[PDB]
RNA sequence: CGCGACCUCAGAUCAGACGUGGCGACCCGCUGAAUUUAAGCAUAUUAGUCAGCGGAGGAGAAGAAACUAACCAGGAUUCCCUCAGUAACGGCGAGUGAACAGGGAAGAGCCCAGCGCCGAAUCCCCGCCCCGCGGCGGGGCGCGGGACAUGUGGCGUACGGAAGACCCGCUCCCCGGCGCCGCUCGUGGGGGGCCCAAGUCCUUCUGAUCGAGGCCCAGCCCGUGGACGGUGUGAGGCCGGUAGCGGCCCCCGGCGCGCCGGGCCCGGGUCUUCCCGGAGUCGGGUUGCUUGGGAAUGCAGCCCAAAGCGGGUGGUAAACUCCAUCUAAGGCUAAAUACCGGCACGAGACCGAUAGUCAACAAGUACCGUAAGGGAAAGUUGAAAAGAACUUUGAAGAGAGAGUUCAAGAGGGCGUGAAACCGUUAAGAGGUAAACGGGUGGGGUCCGCGCAGUCCGCCCGGAGGAUUCAACCCGGCGGCGGGUCCGGCCGUGUCGGCGGCCCGGCGGAUCUUUCCCGC
RNA sequence: GGGGACCGUCCCCCGACCGGCGACCGGCCGCCGCCGGGCGCAUUUCCACCGCGGCGGUGCGCCGCGACCGGCUCCGGGACG
RNA sequence: CGGCGACGUCGGCUACCCACCCGACCCGUCUUGAAACACGGACCAAGGAGUCUAACACGUGCGCGAGUCGGGGGCUCGCACGAAAGCCGCCGUGGCGCAAUGAAGGUGAAGGCCGGCGCGCUCGCCGGCCGAGGUGGGAUCCCGAGGCCUCUCCAGUCCGCCGAGGGCGCACCACCGGCCCGUCUCGCCCGCCGCGCCGGGGAGGUGGAGCACGAGCGCACGUGUUAGGACCCGAAAGAUGG
RNA sequence: CGACCUGGGUAUAGGGGCGAAAGACUAAUCGAACCAUCUAGUAGCUGGUUCCCUCCGAAGUUUCCCUCAGGAUAGCUGGC
RNA sequence: UGGGCCACUUUUGGUAAGCAGAACUGGCGCUGCGGGAUGAACCGAACGCCGGGUUAAGGCGCCCGAUGCCGACGCUCAUCA
RNA sequence: CCCCGCGGACGCUACGCCGCGACGAGUAGGAGGGCCGCUGCGGUGAGCCUUGAAGCCUAGGGCGCGGGCCCGGGUGGAGCCGCCGCAGGUGCAGAUCUUGGUGGUAGUAGCAAAUAUUCAAACGAGAACUUUGAAGGCCGAAGUGGAGAAGGGUUCCAUGU
RNA sequence: CAGGGGAAUCCGACUGUUUAAUUAAAACAAAGCAUCGCGAAGGCCCGCGGCGGGUGUUGACGCGAUGUGAUUUCUGCCCA
RNA sequence: AAUGCCUCGUCAUCUAAUUAGUGACGCGCAUGAAGGAUGAACGAGAUUCCCACUGUCCCUACCUACUAUCCAGCGAAACCACAGCCAAGGGAACGGGCUUGGCGGAAUCAGCGGGGAAAGAAGACCCUGUUGAGCUUGACUCUAGUCUGGCACGGUGAAG
RNA sequence: CUAAUAGGGAACGUGAGCUGGGUUUAGACCGUCGUGAGACAGGUUAGUUUUACCCUACUGAUGAUGUGUUGUUGCCAUGGU
């Protein structure tokens, strides 16, 4: 029964919850087990980066996150084409590729290809037969500089352009920010109905004289 | 700690604090929010007005991200830049005003609560309230919109 | 009017294979309540849950968009955090209730049909020989059979593909062994076997001791071992173990090299010419169920029934219009995830024999029910049986002696051995049932070192001893004070910054090559 | 993209003044105290015994009695207005 | 101040038995009312009933504080303890708080004084300052005439106490103004790359879980309410499968 | 001597059977058997609810309720 | 807690009721104690454990504390006082 | 300007100690304190203990308003407790409570359906009940006789206890 | 061993059956009488389902569904 | 009348006496026709009277068997707050306890049925519960099965 | 018939005293009521009456306390009548 002031509470405990309760007593053991698997995987791919393939620079979708950049699934086929990497060779040298991603703008395309070209420069390639190096790399640097990279390969990094303090022009001071937003909302709201009324007036003008 | 509770003090007292006449029974009055319009009407009306009935238009598939527009007031505006930025502008001889990008700091709309220090500043935001724009221009600043 | 080919069927204890049934904690496909809540109750809730049926595996399922979105776009599946008790559903009552984006764990992609090209290039079976056995493969041979044009194989699948030219790069794959590595790895990779420190020192306690004192040299000895268990106590050094990138022995697996048997066969860029798709399916109506999905989320039945600049989706039904996004009606796929059953382990602020599993034990046993099914009670002598020889009464059970033991006032349901209840002994009492509260009295068992009843400070007197009492000298150590007497300081400022982006750091939403590496 | 400059906090130093030696410590002095060793070897000091000694404190082994003082109370005489 | 003290006595209100006087009905429970001819209770032993999770609310304690919080993940010989502890900082994504209001489109919280001017038209352009107004209360604090002192006086040297009055006023309370969002009534202006069925502004009422120089977040404890077996035991029933 | 009595074998199974009919019988159970499970079903109703001392200390009234053996609400109480 | 009940007085229904229903204050419930022999509610008075004194209401033949006063004045005889 | 005396009680776990005044009923209920009590964990007691732990018994000595606690004696035979914190499956007279045990009833009700036993002997420690003999009775062939089915499962038969 | 008898009233015709474990009856059944459905692609009934199953190895002198209750004598009026 | 309230209806018969029985009457609360009215035989069916018979009774007695009883052996259970002598009082209005009085004498045996508001069972009557179940029905809401229409399986020819 | 055939109480005395005719379960018939299940202070018929051995009360039966033991013969308190 209700008793004095309080919050009307609606607990969801009418459905025999006690038979489906997930305890977390294996959480410390689970963290240990994944960490052993991470260490075992890193040893298995001895010189290859532990985190895995290089991932592309990706802008987050919605209007909440579209100022923020993250890592994506894989580089686009267009990104690989202008970077000069075959889409079937890239996965063999640690480049993740997403066949189903398109590049709607050039800036995103152009930013990711510099990521690929720069990664290609940083890449040390071991010959398939160590005795006979065809086109892998010079043995001088592949011997000593070969080290398993820890963490994500070239971590995706949100960069902010620093704006230099400047003198405010009179044109900037005369701009009406609030009025522009209010007028822009009205223009977008009445665009369709204004065209219809203009069209209906056009039909009146083609037959004004009769 | 169970040693600090009333149960340890209610041993030897037959009704355990619930009373001899009324007793402690399973569910007198119903279970949960039972009888909110019937035998519990006064409590619901007294403490939870508006509980019963529909008001307004429903909207299927609401996406909270589309309406994402955090706001910042003018009194907190200068906290978005470093303290070096504001002293340098104040002691600057020229009319050079620093740029505050509230979108970079995580805000989209600039609201106009409070007052600004008497020094010009360029404020970059997605939206401005009418009074926030007026106060920024009063200190000789400018408002420029971003998308 | 017989003989052949094919088609569709049939029989066989035909040659060789496969399925069935069990377990079922976790998983997949169905079916599916009511108790209950709503203070009644029918929709709702319980719940897509219990029960019922089927099917798996070490995981399963899902899974590489007929997606999310509407952004400056993301990009298979699965799991965690959050979104969020929110959007929404709901006698809009009780109640119910996701998703996207974001951050993580993990991360892996692919294959057909179709369209085409290639002398069916393809596959199974049976005999013969060789290399082998270790789950039965490889090679060679057969005017040896069969499958298959009612379509096998290679190329190729929307990320476009193919064929021709032109140019460039010759670039290098996967399989089973021979001998040996690095010795496989946080220092063995795994499985099994056998081993590796130091007191039973002296004196004592005891039934027994693992107890208590002691062990000169900074201290009994070892300690990378002071976890645990056993042993007559309570043990780091008595024993097993424990520690150790300790030792030895046996067995098994994938990792690189030289060789071997065989396969192994062109890749990219430009241009041109071609080629491009899953139908009683989608979609629509309706019905029933389901969902948060609300003029209908999904699933299914019936009816209708497609198209190809088409089709689906774009969370309010509909027409027109633009736009975005994907490409259904075929298939596979590891990881992160689940696990009250099983094998083998480790641990615990849990329980301690009416507790904890029903079950600490000949427990799913005894026992009950025709059956489905129901289902207990029950641990402890002692260190060691040393488990009472022998004598005596009795027909014996049972006794009296004796004996073992530290103890039988531990004697085979025997550690301790409460209360209720009973027998006997002792004391007291007794016609208002006992019992009780308050107040005394009598008696009794005990207690009080009870029984000539305190101690100790100063002074006085008497009778004895001992240094040495005070004050001075030497040495040591403390307390307090001292303009810092001298330092070492510390707190706060004070300047040259000698001092740091080379000869000291970390930060800044502060300015810049107007000396330097990408447009 | 670097590398620089500047700013804010730092750093150990070269140095002075400032408040104090502090509960951050030493050396010197001064005073005091304690201890050890000498000297002091007796009208000093200390130790133990005795007195049925005195002064104080505590308390009497048990059972009793008395006295005065103060608090509360119940009564009784006498006298004055 | 007196008496008495070892094999008989001395003290022990407790504790054992007995006697007498006074008082005294059997507990628990429901109930207006129980000793009840109201129910349960023959006796003893052991067991036996407000718990845990989640969610709220308020109070209290702790840390930090316009912030707070790593709980999910990751890094640290991989592990006696340790499944602990420590660390992350471009792991703070995110939660809660820092802004409300409206069904929604949306909008979204600074005033006071001094001056010249239109006309200081209940008013529009500026200047200068200060930065959430005012009234009445208001702990505390500040000033304070006049007093309190010495063996005594002419004359002040230093501070201490009391002190009528006066002042600044915390928190908080009452009230009056002001500001934001919704909605009415009235009315006149202003803006332009879109001259519009465009955009903005004013005055006066009224609706809001608002502003008006933040108080929250995390953790712990207590109490209360609730969903769960829900303090413990208890139906007549209903369903599924045998 | 009969719609007679009786053994054994068969068939009918739970909202079902079987009944010359009594709601009879269906394994001592029948106006819906028995067993296990859902299930610790729900109960405004009955019974119980375990140590001590100290301090404070009630109500059976108001309003609303398919409310009248119950709640909500105000009142009375305690704590801070 | 939301079953109340009782008493003086006021008061409605009823023949009436230890009945039913209101008002006001007090009480019992929740409360022991002195008195009413006995008794939830009457009268007195409310309570920590005690010693002394004094009272309340009520009593003072005996039970049973207190008149065992040379108490005062009357009234009354009952073979159901 | 202490000094023939160099000296002068106790105190103040400040969560402590001390002073003064008033007050004290209580169901339901609320709160505080508990050096009340049980079990386990982290610390601590150079804690206790085979020269005797826990438990149990006790006309033994005491303490506290009380919950309870300490000590003596006996029994027992291996463990246990104090203090500071922590955590509960933490306190019983009741529930026609659960399990186990034990009373009064009480040496009582009772050992009464179907006619019936008696004598002698044997074995034997022991004879109303066994065996043998003798006698008197009963079932009376629709049996208290002789054999089977179902069901039971060794009850069958010897010997012994 | 082994019927007391007679005169009547009510009910059931009779024989039979029935509430195992309080009712043996006047209750049920019965023969007789009456009514109704149905010619099989059917009537009545079972069945989750099959053109499944029972009556039915049946066919109106038969199956199925009711009421009344031997014989005798009657069975009136009302289709709103 | 097994059907009549009024009702023990009225009249006759049966008896000394009949709320009983039989016969008769009938404005019959509320008889009646697939059930009415009769009628032999039959009935562990309900009722009345008569003969006979008797311990049913007046009015009780005696006898027999087995018990009970006593003994040897053996040996429960129900129930149990504590218990157990009364009168009155008051009291939850019927006390074993309390008040006032009457009084009260170990341990027991055979009986007994006044009390213990004796035991047996959480009253089955009655009421309450927003607790059921069996059954009924134009209660509400459904449903198997059935009747009917439509679509599909579902075709080939003619008269219209 | 008689002298008279008075009225009442004792849990409307008395069911572990009986009986079970009535009322008041379940079977059944009739009448009335109800659509029906079913109902009827209407009629009718058939329908399990359990336990004492406890305490007291009462009835009888042994005994018990005091006169030393034991016996004979007696008295009468009290109760009944
Ligand atoms: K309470
Ligand atoms: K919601
Ligand atoms: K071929
Ligand atoms: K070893
Ligand atoms: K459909
Ligand atoms: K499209
Ligand atoms: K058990
Ligand atoms: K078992
Ligand atoms: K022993
Ligand atoms: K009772
Ligand atoms: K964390
Ligand atoms: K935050
Ligand atoms: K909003
Ligand atoms: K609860
Ligand atoms: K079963
Ligand atoms: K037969
Ligand atoms: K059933
Ligand atoms: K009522
Ligand atoms: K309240
Ligand atoms: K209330
Ligand atoms: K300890
Ligand atoms: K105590
Ligand atoms: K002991
Ligand atoms: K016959
Ligand atoms: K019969
Ligand atoms: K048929
Ligand atoms: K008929
Ligand atoms: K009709
Ligand atoms: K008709
Ligand atoms: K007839
Ligand atoms: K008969
Ligand atoms: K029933
Ligand atoms: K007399
Ligand atoms: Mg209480
Ligand atoms: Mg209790
Ligand atoms: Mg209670
Ligand atoms: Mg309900
Ligand atoms: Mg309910
Ligand atoms: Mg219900
Ligand atoms: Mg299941
Ligand atoms: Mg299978
Ligand atoms: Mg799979
Ligand atoms: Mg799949
Ligand atoms: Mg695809
Ligand atoms: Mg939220
Ligand atoms: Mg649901
Ligand atoms: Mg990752
Ligand atoms: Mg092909
Ligand atoms: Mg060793
Ligand atoms: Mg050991
Ligand atoms: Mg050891
Ligand atoms: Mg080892
Ligand atoms: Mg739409
Ligand atoms: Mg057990
Ligand atoms: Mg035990
Ligand atoms: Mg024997
Ligand atoms: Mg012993
Ligand atoms: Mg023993
Ligand atoms: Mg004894
Ligand atoms: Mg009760
Ligand atoms: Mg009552
Ligand atoms: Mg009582
Ligand atoms: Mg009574
Ligand atoms: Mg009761
Ligand atoms: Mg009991
Ligand atoms: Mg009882
Ligand atoms: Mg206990
Ligand atoms: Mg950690
Ligand atoms: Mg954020
Ligand atoms: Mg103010
Ligand atoms: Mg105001
Ligand atoms: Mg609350
Ligand atoms: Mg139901
Ligand atoms: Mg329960
Ligand atoms: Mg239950
Ligand atoms: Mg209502
Ligand atoms: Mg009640
Ligand atoms: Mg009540
Ligand atoms: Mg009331
Ligand atoms: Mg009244
Ligand atoms: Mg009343
Ligand atoms: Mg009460
Ligand atoms: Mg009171
Ligand atoms: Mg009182
Ligand atoms: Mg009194
Ligand atoms: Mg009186
Ligand atoms: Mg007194
Ligand atoms: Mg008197
Ligand atoms: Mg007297
Ligand atoms: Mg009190
Ligand atoms: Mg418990
Ligand atoms: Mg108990
Ligand atoms: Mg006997
Ligand atoms: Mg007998
Ligand atoms: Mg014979
Ligand atoms: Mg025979
Ligand atoms: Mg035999
Ligand atoms: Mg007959
Ligand atoms: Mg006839
Ligand atoms: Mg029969
Ligand atoms: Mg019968
Ligand atoms: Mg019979
Ligand atoms: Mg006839
Ligand atoms: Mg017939
Ligand atoms: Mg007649
Ligand atoms: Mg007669
Ligand atoms: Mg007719
Ligand atoms: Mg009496
Ligand atoms: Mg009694
Ligand atoms: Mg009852
Ligand atoms: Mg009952
Ligand atoms: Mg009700
Ligand atoms: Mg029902
Ligand atoms: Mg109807
Ligand atoms: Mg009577
Ligand atoms: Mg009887
Ligand atoms: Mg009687
Ligand atoms: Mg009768
Ligand atoms: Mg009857
Ligand atoms: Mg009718
Ligand atoms: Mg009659
Ligand atoms: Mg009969
Ligand atoms: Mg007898
Ligand atoms: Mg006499």
């Amino acid at each position: 029964a209700p008793s004095r002031n309080g919050m009307v509470l609606k607990p969801h405990f009418h459905k025999d919850w006690q038979r489906r309760v997930a305890t977390w007593f294996n959480q410390p053991a689970r963290k240990i087990r994944r960490r052993k698997a991470r260490q075992a995987k890193a040893r298995r791919i001895a010189p290859r980066p532990a985190s895995g393939p290089i991932r592309p620079i990706v802008r987050c979708p919605t209007v909440r996150y579209h100022t923020k950049v993250r890592a994506g699934r894989g580089f686009s086929l267009e990104e690989l084409r202008v970077a000069g990497i075959h889409k079937k060779v890239a996965r063999t040298i640690g480049i993740s590729v997403d066949p189903r991603r398109r590049n709607k703008s050039t800036e995103s395309l152009q930013a990711n290809v510099q990521r690929l070209k720069e990664y290609r420069s940083k890449l040390i390639l071991f010959p398939r037969k160590p005795s006979a190096p065809k086109k892998g790399d010079s043995s001088a640097e592949e011997l000593k500089l070969a080290t398993q990279l820890t963490g994500p390969v070239m971590p995706v990094r949100n960069v902010y352009k620093k704006e230099k303090a400047r003198v405010i022009t009179e044109e900037e001071k005369n701009f009406k920010a609030f009025a522009s937003l209010r007028m822009a909302r009205a223009n977008a709201r009445l665009f369709g109905i204004r065209a219809k009324r203009a069209k209906e007036a056009a039909e009146q003008d083609v037959e004004k004289k009769k | 700690p169970s040693r600090l509770r009333k149960t340890r003090k209610l041993r030897g007292h037959v009704s355990h604090g619930h009373g001899r006449i009324g007793k402690h029974r399973k569910h007198p009055g119903g279970r949960g929010n039972a009888g909110g319009l019937h035998h519990h009407r006064i409590n619901f009306d007294k403490y939870h007005p508006g509980y019963f009935g529909k008001v307004g238009m429903k909207h299927y598939h609401l996406k909270r991200n589309q309406s994402f527009c955090p706001t910042v007031n003018l009194d907190k505006l200068w906290t978005l830049v470093s303290e070096q930025t504001r002293v340098n502008a104040a002691k600057n001889k020229t009319g050079a005003a620093p740029i505050i990008d509230v979108v970079r700091s995580g805000y989209y709309k600039v609201l106009g609560k409070g007052k600004l220090p008497k020094q010009p500043v360029i404020v970059k935001a997605k939206f401005f309230s009418r009074r926030a724009e007026e106060k920024i221009k009063s200190v000789g600043g400018a408002c420029v919109l971003v998308a």
